[PDB]
Formats: C-alpha cells, sequence, structure tokens
C-alpha cells in the first residue's frame, strides 16, 4: 500500500530512515491513543496497528509527509472511535407486540396492571385501583428479570394490541387463533423467551412459567420500529 | 338524555309501557320486569339496561319478519333512537352490546331462543352445518329462493 | 363482585385481593361419603341413559361429513378433530369401517392395515411404535456409513424412508389413528418431532385428536409446515369412560397422572388365579430387596429379581413347572408394560417393576391381599 | 469539581470488563473451580449452567478484593484515591 | 387385557364382497341428488388436470431457488482475496433456515471437505472435535479408495498421510441454538491450526434473527479475529417477493380465462401472509389448493368450465343460474331503458329457449385483467428497473381500481401513468364462476379460533346438541331432557361467575342447588330391572351423594381439560381457574 502510494506520488529522499520514523510515529500514536482501552495487551495492540494502517497510509501526502503535526490533523478520523464490531429484526407483527408485550408481563408488578390498562365503562357499581403511591427508586431494569404466566402474557398482548381495522357483529378485539400460539412456540424456540429449564420441558402443565431473554435496546428498537411509546409505561417508576 | 341520567327513579307503569310501543308477547314483557327487580339494586344508567333487553327481545321475536323485509330493522332501531331523545345511534348499539353480555348464558333466554328458533337469527339446521365445516353450506353470493318469489311477483 | 365477565376486563377485575377476613371455613370432609361401587353404579346408569337419543341424532348428522375427510386425506393433508367431549369411538368408527375399505377398492385383494395407537396411556414409548411400524412397512437397512457418530437410529431411518418414499406411486398403505395427541406421555418434545417427520411421507394417512386447550402451543413454526393440519371442530359431550381409567377419580384426579399405577390394579381386577400370585411372589421379592438395598425411591434394574432365582422359587410353590410356562405367562405381563426384562453387565437376566414402592404396598393390600 | 476525563462508551467498556474478569479479580456467583478427581469433572462437563444461557448485562458476579484492601494498597498520590472509601 | 387398554395393537379390517359400480369417487351428486354421474367423473377429472398442471410449474420453481442460491454460496465461497494466508474465511447467511445443500468443486492437490454440526450433536468441545475429525477421516479415507487417533493431531499429519492438502470446510446449522461459550472455544480452539502452512479453514454461520446477538454475545478478542475478512449475505425467499410472484402468475396462469379471483380472496391472502416470516411460500400454495378444492368439491356448474359441455342444460341448472343479482340487474337495466315488454316474458320461464341460447352466446370469453397485470409487471420490472414489488398487492389494486394511486407514490412513473391505468369490466353470470371466502369456510378449516370455539361451545351448549321434540314421548328420561342441561354445561356457567380462587364445598353445594330434585329421584327409581339402584333409592339422602358423583366427574372432566388447577397439594381445599372466556 505504501509502495503504490508514493509511486503515485512524488520523490522521497533519505527513504530508509524517513520511513522507519513513519512507522515508530505512527506505533506511538496508537499506542497512546488505545493504552487506556487495550491494556498491556501486545496482541490487542498488534490487531488494531493492522487494523487502522490500510487508511493511515491512505490519508498521507507529499506536503506533509515531513510534517508530522499537520499529518496527525488531517487523519484525527482513526484516532477516536475503536469500531472494532462486525430494523433488527424482522419478526411478523403480531410476534413483534408479543415480545413487547412478554417485556411488559415481566418487568412491571402485577398489583397495578389494573390502573394501566382499563379503559372501559362500566354498569354494576365498581371502582378500579388507586395505584402507587411513591416511586421505585432501583430501575427495576438493571435486575434480572422475573417469573409470569401465559394467561396474563395473552391478556397484555390483547389489551396493547392495536385495534382491528351495522357493528352488531364487529369483535373488535383481537382473539387467540391458531397463529397466536404459532408465533409464541416459534418467539420460545429463538431463545428469546425463557422458562424453567430442564430437560424435555411440557408446555401444558401448571408449573411452568416464561420469563424474556432480550436487552433493553432491543426491546426499545423493536417498540420504535412499530410505533409504541414503551419509555412511558417504565418512566413513571424511574427514568 | 335518559342515557345520561344517573341514579334515575322508575317504576312498573312505564316499563310496561316502554315494551307495549313494539307490541311484545306478555310473557316477553313480564319476564323483562321480574328480570329487571333482581338487578334494580346495583345500576348506575338503568334506562341502558331496559333499551338493551327490550331490543335484543325485539330482534329476537321478530326475526321471521325480518328475513322477508329487510329494510325493518332501519325504522325499527330509528323510531326508538328518537324516543330515546338522542340524535347518536352509536350508543343505543354499544348499550345493547353490553347488554348483551350480561344475558348470554341465562335459561329463559335459551328457552324464548329454542321456542322461536332463532339462534343468532339462523335457523337450526344451517348453524350446525355451518359448525362443522361443511362446504355444502349456503353462500351468500346468490338471491334466496323466498325474495325471488316475491321480486318475480312484484314485477309481473 | 364484578362487572366485567370477559375480555382482559374480567381478567383484570376478578383477579383484586380479598379482605382475608370473609375467607369461609368449609372444608370437603363435611361432605356425603360414597363407596366405589356406587360411583360406578350412579355413573354408569347417567353415562348410558341420560341423554343418548339427542346424542345419537348428533353422530348420525354429522356422519355425513364422510366424503369430505376421505377427500382432504386423498391430496395429501392431516385431519386433526377437536372439541369437547370424547372422540374414541368416532374416531374409530370412521377410520377402521369407512376409510379403510374405501380406499382399499379405490385402488384396485386385502385391507389397508391401521395402527390404533393409544395416547391416553401414560406407558406410551415410541421405540416400540418405530419398531412395529417397522415391522408392518420393512424399510431399507442403514448402512455404516449413514449411523453417523453416536447418532440416533430412529430419526435417520425416518429422513431415509422420506427420502425413498419420493419416488414411489402415490398410493396409501398405512392408516393411523393417534387418540390422544397431548396425552400425558406423547406431548414431549421427541415423540412429537418423530411424529411431525412420519407424517412427510405421502403414503400413509394421519387421523389425530386432541382435548387440552393450549395444544396449539405445543407446535413449533416448523413442525405446522410438515404436519400441514387440517382442523375440524366435533363437540358431543360424550362421558369419556375408557380415558378416565388410569387416574382414580374418587381423589379429585391429583393421583399422580403420570404414574400409571392404575392401570395395573385394572389389569389384575381380570385375571386368573396362577398369574396373581405369580406377581404377587415377584413384587414381595422386589420390596424385599428395595427394603434392604435403601422411601419414594422407584424400582428399576437394580432391584429386580433373576429368572433363574425367581424360576426356582416359583417352582417351588406350584405356580409354574419350568421355564417354558414361565415365559409363556411373563409375555402378557410384559407386553402391557407391568414388568420389564433385561440384562446386566454380568450376562444375567433380570426381571423389575417399574413403580413406587408407595404403590407397591397399596397394590398389595387392595387387590391382592386376598386372592 | 474540578483537564476534563473522558468518559468512556459502553461498548468500550467490555473489553476492560472481560480482561478484569479474565486476570481472576471477579468470579461468578456461586461457581465450583476445579473438581476433585476425573468422574466428577465428565459428570459436570455434560451439563449447561444457567451462567451461561443469561445475556452479557446480567450476569451476577462476586467480588474477591474489598474496598478497604484497595485503600489500603492504593497510593495517596492517585486521584481515584479519595473515591476509594464510602 | 381388552384392547383398549394395551398401548398399541394393529387391526386389519375385513372388507366385504362389493364389486357392482365405481362408487369409488369421494365426490358427491349435488343438486338435491339430481345430478348424474358423469358429471361427477369430468369434475374429478377436470380437477385434478389443474392440480397437476399447477403443481408442475410450483415444483419448477421450487427446484430453480435452490439451484440459483446453490450457485451463488459457490460463487461466493471459491471468491479470490488474497491479504494474508493466516486468517479465516467466514460467511454469515442471514435469515435462512438449515435447509440447503452445499456443493464442493473437485480440484487436484487439494482434499475438499465439507463438516456439518448441528446443536444437538454439540454437548462439549471433545466430542465436537472428535465427531470432525472423525467425519474428516472418513471422507479422506473414501476419496483415498491403520488407525489414527481423532485429535487436531490428524490435521498435522495429513500431508505425509495422505499426500494433499486441506480445504476444510464447516457448516454451523442452527447457530442461534448454540450456548455460545462452547462455540467459541471451539473457534480459539480451531485457530491452532493456522501454523501448517498446508491447511484452509472456512466457515459458514447460519444466523436466523441477526447478528447483534452474535456481536452481543460472543467475546471479544474472536470478534476482532472473525473480523480479519467476512462476507454477509442475505439469503431468503422473500428478498423483494421474486419468488411469491412466481407463484402467483403460474397459478393465474393455471385459472386465466376459466375462473376468477375476488378483492375479499386476495386480501385475505395478503393479510395471512403478512403473520408470517419464515416459511410463507408453503402457506400460499395450502391456500391456492384448499380454495381450488373448494370450489371444485361445492359448486354443481363447474362442468361447464369446458365448452363441450353445453349440450347438458336442465331445467334445474337454468332455475338456479335465474337467481345470480347480475342477472337481475340486466333485467331491471333492460325493462328500464327499453319499453317492449315481450322480450322479458320469453326470457324467463314461458320460453326457456332463449335463456339457453343466451346463456351459452356470453359465456366462452377471456377477461383482460390477467394479461393486463402481466403486462404492467413486465413492463415496471424491465423498462423501469424496480424489483422491490408484490403481485399479489398489485393484483388487489388493480381489482379495486386504485392502481393510479398504489403507481403515483413511487414518484417515478407519472409519465407513464396514463395508458397503464385499467377499466375492470363486470359480466354476465360472473360469480357462477369465482373464488371468495364470504361464507368464513377458509378461516374455519385453516386458522380456526381454538379456545373461543371452546368456550363457545361449552357456555351455550344449545347450538351443539339438537332440540328434537317429537320422540319425547317413547324416550325414557324426556323430563330430564328438558329441565336439566349437561353437567359440563351447567357447571361452566358457575365457573365462569365465580371469582379466582374458589372453595370446593361452596362450589359444590351451589351445584347441587342449581339443579332439580325430584326428577333426578323419579329417573332414577324409572328403571325397575336394577335392583342396587333401587335399594340406594330409598335411602333418605341419595340425592346429595347422587349430585356429588355427578360434580366429582365433572370437576375431574375440567381438571383433565386443562380449564382448572388445585392449589397446595398438601391441602387440596381451594382451585384457581385458569381460562377466562373472550381473551
Amino acid at each position: 500500500c505504501l509502495r503504490k502510494r508514493i509511486i503515485e506520488e512524488q520523490i522521497t529522499d533519505c527513504t530508509d530512515d524517513q520511513f522507519q520514523n513513519v512507522a515508530a510515529n505512527f506505533i506511538h500514536l496508537i499506542v497512546q491513543a488505545f493504552h487506556s482501552y487495550t491494556g498491556n495487551d501486545i496482541f490487542a495492540l498488534n490487531d488494531l496497528i493492522d487494523f487502522k494502517w490500510p487508511k493511515y497510509v491512505s490519508r498521507i501526502t507529499k506536503e506533509n509527509i515531513f510534517e508530522p503535526l499537520a499529518l496527525y490533523k488531517s487523519a484525527i478520523k482513526l484516532f477516536l472511535s475503536t469500531d472494532d464490531n462486525l430494523q433488527t429484526y424482522d419478526l411478523s407483527i403480531i410476534s413483534k407486540y408479543l415480545l413487547i408485550a412478554s417485556y411488559i408481563c415481566s418487568y412491571l408488578e402485577p398489583r397495578y396492571d389494573a390502573s394501566i390498562f382499563s379503559r372501559k365503562t362500566r354498569i354494576i357499581q365498581g371502582r378500579a385501583a388507586y395505584g402507587r403511591r411513591k416511586k421505585k427508586e432501583v430501575n427495576p431494569r438493571y435486575l434480572q428479570p422475573s417469573l409470569f404466566a401465559i394467561e396474563r402474557l395473552l391478556a397484555i398482548f390483547q389489551a396493547i394490541f392495536p385495534i382491528q381495522g351495522s357493528a352488531l357483529r364487529e369483535e373488535s378485539l383481537m382473539k387467540a387463533n391458531i397463529e397466536v400460539f404459532q408465533n409464541l412456540s416459534e418467539l420460545h424456540t429463538l431463545k428469546l423467551i425463557a422458562t424453567t429449564m430442564n430437560k424435555n420441558i411440557d408446555y401444558l402443565s401448571p408449573k411452568v412459567r416464561w420469563k424474556v431473554n432480550v436487552p433493553w435496546e432491543i426491546i426499545k428498537e423493536i417498540s420504535e420500529s412499530v410505533h409504541f411509546n414503551i419509555s412511558d409505561y417504565f418512566s413513571d417508576i424511574h427514568e | 338524555s335518559l342515557l345520561v341520567k344517573k341514579y334515575c327513579k322508575m317504576t312498573t307503569e312505564e316499563i310496561i309501557r316502554l315494551c307495549n310501543d313494539f307490541e311484545l308477547p306478555r310473557e316477553v314483557a313480564y319476564k323483562i320486569v321480574d328480570e329487571y327487580n333482581i338487578n334494580a339494586s346495583r345500576l348506575v344508567c338503568p334506562w341502558q339496561l331496559v333499551c338493551g333487553l327490550v331490543l335484543n327481545c325485539t330482534f329476537i321475536v321478530f326475526n321471521e319478519r325480518r328475513r322477508k323485509d329487510p329494510r325493518i330493522d332501519h325504522f325499527i332501531v330509528s323510531k326508538m333512537c328518537s324516543l330515546m331523545l338522542t340524535s347518536k345511534v352509536d350508543d343505543v348499539i354499544e348499550c345493547v352490546k353490553l347488554v348483551k353480555e350480561l344475558i348470554i348464558g341465562e335459561k329463559w333466554f335459551r328457552d324464548l331462543q329454542i321456542r322461536y328458533d332463532d339462534f343468532d337469527g339462523i335457523r337450526y339446521d344451517e348453524i350446525i352445518f355451518r359448525k362443522l365445516g361443511s362446504m355444502l353450506q349456503t353462500t351468500n353470493i346468490l338471491v334466496t329462493d323466498d325474495q325471488y318469489n316475491i321480486w318475480k311477483k312484484r314485477i309481473e | 363482585a364484578s362487572s366485567f365477565l370477559d375480555t382482559f376486563e374480567g381478567y383484570f377485575d376478578q383477579r383484586k385481593i380479598v379482605r382475608t377476613n370473609a375467607k369461609s371455613r368449609h372444608t370437603m370432609s363435611m361432605a356425603p361419603d360414597v363407596t366405589r361401587e356406587e360411583f360406578s353404579l350412579v355413573s354408569n346408569f347417567f353415562n348410558e341413559n341420560f341423554q343418548k337419543r339427542p346424542r345419537q341424532k348428533l353422530f348420525e348428522i354429522q356422519k355425513k361429513m364422510f366424503p369430505q375427510y376421505w377427500f382432504e386425506l386423498t391430496q395429501g393433508f392431516s385431519l386433526l378433530f377437536y372439541g369437547v367431549g370424547s372422540k374414541r369411538n368416532f374416531l374409530e368408527e370412521f377410520a377402521i369401517d369407512y376409510l379403510s375399505p374405501k380406499i382399499a377398492y379405490s385402488q384396485l385383494v386385502n385391507s389397508i392395515p391401521c395402527l390404533i395407537l393409544n395416547g391416553y396411556n401414560p406407558s406410551c414409548n415410541y421405540r416400540d411404535v418405530f419398531k412395529e411400524i417397522t415391522d408392518l412397512l420393512v424399510p431399507a437397512e442403514l448402512t455404516r456409513s449413514e449411523t453417523k457418530y453416536w447418532g440416533n437410529h430412529v430419526i435417520l431411518q425416518i429422513q431415509k424412508m422420506i427420502d425413498f418414499y419420493k419416488n414411489q406411486p402415490l398410493d396409501i398403505k398405512l392408516i393411523l389413528v393417534v387418540h390422544n395427541l397431548d396425552g400425558p406421555s406423547i406431548r414431549k418434545n421427541t415423540f412429537q418431532t418423530m411424529l411431525s417427520f412420519l407424517s412427510v411421507i405421502r403414503q400413509i394417512a394421519i387421523v389425530a385428536s386432541t382435548d387440552h386447550i393450549y395444544a396449539p402451543l405445543l407446535w413449533d413454526n416448523m413442525k405446522a409446515q410438515n404436519y400441514n393440519f387440517v382442523f375440524h371442530d366435533i363437540s358431543n359431550f360424550e362421558p369419556s369412560t375408557v380415558e378416565s381409567t388410569f387416574q382414580d377419580v374418587m381423589k379429585m384426579g391429583k393421583s399422580d397422572t403420570s404414574s400409571g399405577a392404575e392401570g395395573a390394579k385394572y389389569v389384575l381386577q381380570s385375571l386368573t388365579v396362577n398369574s396373581k400370585k405369580m406377581y404377587k411372589l415377584l413384587i414381595e421379592t422386589q420390596m424385599q430387596n428395595m427394603g434392604n438395598l435403601s422411601g419414594p425411591k422407584r424400582g428399576t434394574q437394580r432391584t429386580g429379581v433373576e429368572l433363574k432365582l425367581f424360576n426356582h422359587l416359583c417352582a417351588a410353590d406350584f405356580i409354574a413347572s419350568n421355564e417354558i410356562a414361565l415365559r409363556s405367562m411373563l409375555r402378557e405381563f410384559i407386553e402391557h408394560k407391568m414388568a420389564n426384562i433385561t440384562k446386566n453387565n454380568s450376562g444375567m437376566e433380570i426381571i423389575w417393576v417399574p413403580y413406587t414402592y408407595a404403590e407397591l404396598e397399596k397394590l398389595l393390600k387392595t387387590v391382592l391381599n386376598t386372592l | 469539581r474540578i483537564n476534563t476525563i473522558k468518559l468512556w462508551l459502553k461498548k468500550d467498556v467490555k473489553n476492560v470488563w472481560e480482561n478484569l474478569v479474565q486476570l481472576d479479580f471477579f468470579t461468578e456467583k456461586s461457581a465450583v473451580g476445579l473438581r476433585d478427581n476425573a468422574t466428577a469433572a465428565f459428570y459436570a462437563s455434560n451439563y449447561q449452567f444457567q451462567g451461561t444461557m443469561i445475556p452479557f448485562d446480567l450476569r451476577s458476579y462476586q467480588m474477591q478484593i474489598i474496598l478497604q484492601e484497595l485503600r489500603r494498597i492504593i497510593p495517596k498520590s492517585n486521584m481515584y484515591y479519595s473515591w476509594t472509601q464510602l | 387385557f381388552a384392547d383398549a387398554q394395551r398401548s398399541h395393537y394393529t387391526v386389519y379390517p375385513s372388507l366385504p364382497q362389493s364389486n357392482k359400480n365405481d362408487k369409488h369417487i369421494p365426490f358427491v351428486k349435488l343438486l338435491s341428488g339430481k345430478e348424474s354421474e358423469v358429471n361427477v367423473e369430468k369434475r374429478w377429472e377436470l380437477y385434478h388436470q389443474l392440480h397437476s398442471h399447477f403443481h408442475d410449474q410450483v415444483d419448477h420453481i421450487i427446484d430453480n431457488i435452490e439451484a440459483d442460491l446453490k450457485a451463488e454460496i459457490s460463487d461466493l465461497l471459491y471468491s479470490e482475496t488474497t491479504q494474508k494466508r493466516r486468517c479465516f474465511n467466514t460467511i454469515f447467511l442471514l435469515g435462512s433456515d438449515s435447509t440447503t445443500k452445499i456443493e464442493l468443486k473437485d480440484e487436484s492437490s487439494r482434499y475438499n471437505v465439507l463438516i456439518e454440526l448441528t446443536p444437538k450433536e454439540s454437548p462439549n468441545v471433545r466430542m465436537m472435535l472428535r465427531r470432525s475429525m472423525y467425519k474428516l477421516y472418513s471422507a479422506a479415507d473414501a476419496e483415498e479408495h491403520n488407525d489414527v487417533s481423532y485429535d487436531l493431531s490428524l490435521v498435522e499429519n495429513f500431508k505425509r498421510l495422505f499426500g494433499k492438502d486441506l480445504a476444510m470446510v464447516f457448516n454451523f446449522k442452527d447457530v442461534d441454538s448454540i450456548n455460545f461459550n462452547t462455540l467459541d472455544n471451539f473457534i480459539i480452539l480451531l485457530k491452532s491450526a493456522f501454523k501448517y502452512d498446508h491447511v484452509k479453514i472456512s466457515l459458514i454461520f447460519n444466523i436466523n434473527t441477526n447478528l447483534s446477538n452474535i456481536e452481543k454475545n460472543l467475546r471479544q478478542s474472536t470478534i476482532r479475529l472473525l473480523k480479519r475478512n467476512y462476507h454477509k449475505l442475505d439469503v431468503s425467499s422473500n428478498k423483494g417477493f421474486k419468488y411469491g410472484n412466481q407463484i402467483f402468475q403460474s397459478f393465474l396462469d393455471t385459472v386465466d380465462g376459466k375462473l376468477n379471483l375476488s378483492d375479499r380472496f386476495v386480501e385475505f391472502i395478503l393479510s395471512k401472509m403478512a403473520n408470517n416470516t419464515n416459511h410463507n411460500l408453503q402457506l400460499l400454495t395450502k391456500m391456492l389448493d384448499y380454495s381450488l378444492m373448494s370450489y371444485f368439491f361445492q359448486n354443481a356448474f363447474s362442468v361447464f368450465i369446458d365448452p363441450v359441455n353445453v349440450d347438458f342444460l336442465n331445467d334445474d341448472y337454468l332455475k338456479i343460474l335465474s337467481r345470480c343479482p347480475t342477472f337481475m340487474f340486466f333485467v331491471e337495466g333492460l325493462i328500464k331503458q327499453h319499453a317492449p315488454a315481450d322480450e322479458i316474458l320469453s326470457l324467463l320461464t314461458n320460453k326457456n329457449r332463449g335463456l339457453e341460447e343466451f346463456f351459452v352466446e356470453f359465456l366462452v370469453r377471456e377477461n383482460p385483467i390477467n394479461g393486463h397485470a402481466k403486462f404492467v409487471a413486465r413492463f415496471l420490472e424491465e423498462e423501469l428497473n424496480i424489483t422491490n414489488f408484490n403481485l399479489i398487492e398489485l393484483y388487489h389494486n388493480l381489482l379495486i381500481g386504485k392502481l393510479d394511486s398504489y403507481l403515483d407514490r413511487w414518484s417515478a412513473c407519472k409519465e407513464y401513468k396514463d395508458r397503464l391505468h385499467f377499466e375492470p369490466i363486470d359480466t354476465i353470470f360472473q360469480e357462477l364462476f369465482t373464488l371468495d371466502n364470504r361464507s368464513g369456510l377458509l378461516t374455519q378449516s385453516i386458522f380456526p379460533s381454538y379456545k373461543s370455539n371452546i368456550e363457545d361451545n361449552l357456555l351455550s351448549w344449545e347450538q351443539v346438541l339438537p332440540s328434537l321434540d317429537k320422540e319425547n314421548y317413547d324416550t325414557l328420561s324426556g323430563d330430564l331432557d328438558k329441565i336439566m342441561a349437561p353437567v359440563l354445561g351447567q357447571l361452566f356457567k358457575l365457573y365462569r361467575e365465580a371469582n379466582m380462587t374458589i372453595n370446593i364445598y361452596d362450589f359444590y353445594i351451589a351445584f347441587r342447588e342449581t339443579l332439580p330434585k325430584e326428577e333426578i329421584l323419579n329417573f332414577i327409581r324409572k328403571d325397575p330391572s336394577n335392583t342396587k339402584l333401587l335399594e340406594l333409592a330409598e335411602t333418605p339422602d341419595a340425592f346429595d351423594k347422587v349430585a356429588l358423583i355427578l360434580f366429582m366427574q365433572a370437576i375431574f372432566a375440567f381438571e383433565n381439560m386443562g380449564l382448572i388447577k388445585f392449589q397446595s397439594t398438601k391441602s387440596y381445599d381451594l382451585v384457581e381457574k385458569c381460562v377466562w372466556r373472550g381473551i
């Protein structure tokens, strides 16, 4: 690469010494830049050097081949971000809402459910739940998820699902048909939903409970990809 | 109007008169009156309950006339909507739908449905075949014979 | 008490905590006492005479769907019957008396063999089912290069059969009936995988039924692809007096459904005198060994009885004369999954009963104590 | 309180976390080390522990050096010294 | 030892002797049994013809997609990329089920071996190493035409033992189901083979969801090692709808000029395909096959698809076709725009001849919809260079009539949005030859509402059990059949009206209170043949124990069905419900 870049450029007298000085300066710069991130590890630095060589050699030019400072300014981009990495998901609509419902089930307390989703009128005299009186100060999303039941998951999934697009035979609310259960099984088999782990689980038994295995970033991306404001449910307890 | 009224006052003479407008059979009227007293204590807008019961009973008992003439239900709902002192029609439908839930599994409702052979407006000989999933069911894509005969007679 | 009864609103409204002081102290003990005989008598009478006529009329009405079922089965689908009631008689009558003769006549001699597969029995094993499938169909064997490194010898053979059967002429050669597809022992993942792979073959016909209400949760997005189900609903409110034989109804149905010890009692209720004494001797010896070696531990090969020792023991009580009679009368017990024979590392033969000490004591005390 | 100290992002602190757990400064919640004999290791090698199924952000670790030892060891000239006690 | 107690058994039914006529066709006589058998045979043969004609092209497309996929992956595998020879060669297949077969070319002086691994074959690291080494040795020995140790040392000594150089290609299947600790350890172990100068390792990852999970689960050093050189390939069936369009086009060509599709049908197809992402084409094939089966099974006018059978019209066919709404609309239009009343009378039953040829003069034509849609698709694909469009959506929009609204949204076809629009043409007797779901049959036999149907049957049993009353006299327990419901339906109402957790004794007391008393004893005493029941009848408290027995039976039925559970197995006194209707 450097041979190509210099044959595409003009002459460079004192070739060997200047070349060695350029290499030493590059090594010193990369060490001083990423020592606090790679530690005293020879292998990580030896990989970063190879990673960031083909571009630094492209950024050089004749007017700063002998001026290290100006060359350093011209290649400041590849000295700040390490960049050592290679819709987020392609799930269906009902699975997309099913994951959100499972997250809500896992990271919320049942006693305060009625205060968040009751949205219909009453004929018989009755009262709703008063709700929480004080906010938690632990931000529960920093802890391990809790366990729930299939019935609560289905109920909340029905509650938060968007309304379905002579109304005596409308049946506005979504019902749990075959494909909902099929998509729930698909979610489980992709390791996005866990259960009480033992060999040869039997899905049909009261002694089986589920939980979630995705971090906050994935669920936030999924919620924002379907125009859902999940944070409003968690901002109240703690931002 | 009457729906918006909270904890109103009701008693027998207008309740029976509330059903004589549609000229319902007497037994249905007394059954409705008896049913009202059971749930009278726990109510907020009893006009809604009365509306729902009377409307469901009227649809149940006058299905034969409705089958022959599709136009009936329009003025059937419109007359009582006007009588209810409310211009909006969605309120009546929503209240009727709520009332239907509270009375779905009662013995006398089942007895009335069996006696009048309505079964959600479909004769029993058809609902069972629709439930099974037979391909030889009456698809609503052709004009049925009964309306065809009257249409042919009128156009003669 | 509540304002909503359906939808999620009813679920949210009906789960509120009670005042914890209005909890009634009533207990089930202060209820009239009923013995087993009266239970059986009343249950049989009400199952046989209550509403026979409407059920018969409904069966006659829904018998007229048979040609549609046959037509759907011809085109490589798989029926699944669901509903409330018992679907045993319906499935057996449809599969045996109607489908097989019609298929046999349509392919022209002998009728198509049917493999009835009881599902409510907790003692089902897919190895025996595949053994009988192999006996009926006679598939090609498995070469050494296809056995892989400690690979399963059932799934590989099923895949080989699938690859082979993709060129033969399309003809139904076997019909199999699964009575309860989600029974206590057939709902396991391996059995479902075997059945899903076995249903890809177009040369065999599937009929099945389910009873549980969360049944569709059991099937993946891949299993539903090769099952190729078509769903039908048949509700008849049948008593289901046969499925409720492996469990003790007298104890509110909390009798360890996955055990299967009730079927042994039912079988010994109608056996000959000589077999009962042999089973009593085997049970007593196994209980002695279990007590000496070890509670709730199950009996296995470690606490069995050697075949030669058992022959010497039983021959001394005029139960069996020679080994031939013993091996002749042991096959009936082996077939019903009530006794197993296996060989240890030293080459001996050990017979053993896969029950629990408490269940064995109950069996010894309730049905074999009086002979 | 006060040059400004750079605040490294999450993805750059992940590598430091792995480097620290490699150098035997943290251990998992309740994990045994090396088994006494070969049969125990063979038995343990065929079981999938629950610590390898939970995602990275929720594994529960335990400390091997308490704060008092950090306060004793670290020289007083370090700018993090004031933060070594509660 | 009854057959109803064995685990499984085989039964060989006995066939009777019946060889008289060809009664071996699943089809049945329509028109209330007045149809002839030759029509049934013709319908059978026509359905088989159409089914075969559709499935041939379906199979051709299915094979073509796999062939193209293999070609693409093989082109990626042997690409020339040379910056160093101390690194891996990684290929990520995104969103693909582990079902494709990879082919490796043959080249002299090099052994090309493929090693496939699955999550079930991955309990440890040493066992995976042993399987890989065994497969490698078996393949090498088979290709070559003593014994060794199944270790990485076999890689070291391969040149001496055989003579050629390895080109091992690994293939992990369903990588989302492997505990990534073992996979990371195996990759680190495989890193040790780079110091041999004659091996070349490659890796293929069959990722299903996305590579973000792979990034967040693996270690960091292994990610840096993998990032040396890699290629990401998006392999999915629904990449731009390039395959579902072909299936729909094949179906349209098969049914061209014979039958018609409805907007409701295509909308249903779109909605039901929107809910599946992994296996999509098979679902569409199932919908089309079931729709064709239902149409050819339920409609008696299909015989007239071929023009030959026109010489078969009867009075019944004319009577049925006279009820066509389009025919009535045409008659009304004729009587409104035209005064002559002689034609209307003759066209009716007065002169059945006129209607007879009137039916056939306007039957055998073609619809422009299929050809116009094909032309529009070709023009929009080739001459405009757009490939991300769905043929089903375009066809549905064309059927509705909003083609211009579907076209102008792209801001690239304004100049061509002049002659591309199509005007739908309605014909006479149109819906005698049509496909649609107005009766809710396709949504009942493919995607039924399981739990809702069970609850509806349980709560309102009156729609299931026939309410016969003619034989109320000769029957034995008539009175009970009129005033008492089945135990399951009677108990489900109380179950629904109860609270979340309920006590057994109060529930039993309520159930006993619900049912009538005198009729039960009368029914018990009705049969005089029995003896023990009679002596139980006169017991003062037989009613309580009868109700208790029925209550136990119903409770056990619910507990087996999954509608209830019992809490605190050491107490067995309180039961919690688990299913609410309507959810």
